[PDB]
């Protein structure tokens, strides 16, 4: 189903952004220490 | 971790194990996924449009173009690997997989950025596409990469997809294979990796044959216990054999 499809997309990328978010302050964190 | 074999739409057991694995990894995992999750009013990700070659680009802005639909998929932080890419699949299975990562859109990783290269670089026949393989070592683990080598007009450069911006795409600006290589090892020391073995695969023919697969080895160097100098030896050797002779695939 087409609906189901694009829900599924809207929450992968909502969910890749905050886990992009999620690495970048990692990273930076092991830089520090 | 985990790939999707279900297809599109995600099955029922590969969403939901997506969701625990990104609960456990995130520090605030419950509350994050739950906000997620049934969210009435998350934002409709807009659809890149296929980039797609005329006479009326430069190679190098056609090149561009297709690094930028992959940046605008965005590389996969979500551990679920949503394409499933066999390696060993004959390349026409392959460029099937490839058109559906165009028609879903989502985030992809090396391998599939990769495949995806391969795909919107077929039609040209002054690009030839190589992949370039790396196994690195960091903090007691191994770690495996890829990305697209490519060849024109007597320069080398690549494109693919990485967490880090100095591990995927290079400009058609290495004279030789060999700086660009070095350039990739010179870009893992940046993250404190060391390069454990570098393997190049054949030019991925633009008309295949019909059960064809990648090479993905043709040549393998232990780079970490070799000197620089002869990395570059085997490395311009194995080059020049590309750009002259018919080699025997090695796998």
């Amino acid at each position: 189903q087409q609906e189901l499809k694009q829900r599924q997309r809207a929450e992968i990328y909502a969910l890749n952004r905050v886990m992009t978010e999620l690495e970048q302050q990692q990273f930076d964190e092991f830089c520090k220490q | 971790f985990h790939v999707n074999k279900s297809g599109f739409p995600i099955d029922s057991h590969t969403w939901e194990r997506m969701w625990l694995h990104v609960a456990k990894v995130h520090p605030r995992g419950g509350e994050m996924v739950g906000a997620i999750r049934n969210a009435a009013f998350l934002a409709k990700p807009s659809i890149p449009q296929v980039p797609n070659y005329r006479l009326s680009m430069t190679i190098p802005d056609w090149l561009q173009a297709i690094q930028n639909y992959m940046k605008t998929l965005q590389y996969n932080h979500t551990g679920t690997q949503f394409f499933e890419i066999r390696k060993m699949r004959p390349l026409s299975g392959l460029m099937e997989t490839a058109k559906e990562m165009t028609r879903e859109s989502l985030p992809i990783k090396c391998l599939e950025a990769v495949i995806l290269g391969i795909y919107l670089t077929n039609g040209q026949p002054s690009i030839e596409r190589f992949p370039i393989s790396f196994k690195t070592y960091f903090s007691g683990n191994y770690f495996h990469h890829v990305v697209l080598g490519i060849y024109c007009n007597g320069y080398y450069g690549s494109l693919g997809m990485s967490r880090r911006a100095e591990l995927m795409d290079k400009p058609l600006t290495f004279r030789t294979l060999s700086d660009l290589v070095f350039d990739f090892e010179d870009s893992y020391k940046k993250y404190l990796h060391t390069v454990k073995k570098v393997k190049i695969g054949l030019y991925v023919p633009h008309e295949p044959h019909s059960f064809q697969p990648i090479e993905w080895k043709q040549l393998v160097l232990n780079v970490s216990k070799m000197l620089r100098a002869d990395i570059r030896k085997e490395l311009e050797k194995y080059a020049r054999d590309m750009r002259m002779k018919i080699l025997k695939p090695a796998s």
